[PDB]
């Protein structure tokens, strides 16, 4: 699983 | 409708009782959501796993309305940075990536 | 093209001269690769941030082939758990979520 993100 | 992707694909959903927004999160296998109460039945499940796992409570065959599609699927409820629709309900209504 | 999500949707790419395997990850806003020699400048970045940054070298405007679509884009060079194509090169294929 599970894939997100941010800086 | 169709979604392009240069912002986040977040959407308005419907769950318990309540309007929520979540990201529609292809990379994610699972739909997890943070301050929802469901009524009902519910099993401990362990997911992440690097760093240690998080204990989240998983209802099945849970209704919610997504960007205003009415489905059943599998909500996994507990902490989460962002709430997040993964595989399981983007299946669920119809959703595909095209290019 | 149509990817439906009941299975990860995993493509084949193109980069630094070779064939890797990738997640279409509409959750993820950047591009991230691991075990890719690309050439010339780069800058580090700091990206993630729950629980400490992870540093990457962040390569700007590398061609790239996803799926058969050669295009352009920033790709982020530092280790990973799954190869990951984020909204920033999806939007460079023009693929979309239809519903």
């Amino acid at each position: 699983r599970v894939l997100f993100e941010a800086m | 409708p169709q979604i392009t992707l240069w912002q986040r694909p977040i959407v308005t959903i419907k769950i318990g009782g309540q309007l929520k927004e979540a990201l529609l999160n292809t990379g994610a296998d699972d739909t997890v959501l943070e301050e929802v109460n469901l009524p009902g039945r519910w099993k401990p499940k362990l997911i992440g796993g690097i760093g240690g796992f998080v204990k989240v409570r998983q209802y099945d065959q849970v209704p919610i309305e997504i960007c205003g599609h009415k489905v059943i699927g599998t909500v996994l409820v507990g902490p989460t940075p962002t709430n997040v629709i993964g595989r399981n309900l983007m299946t669920q209504i119809g959703c595909t990536l095209n290019f």
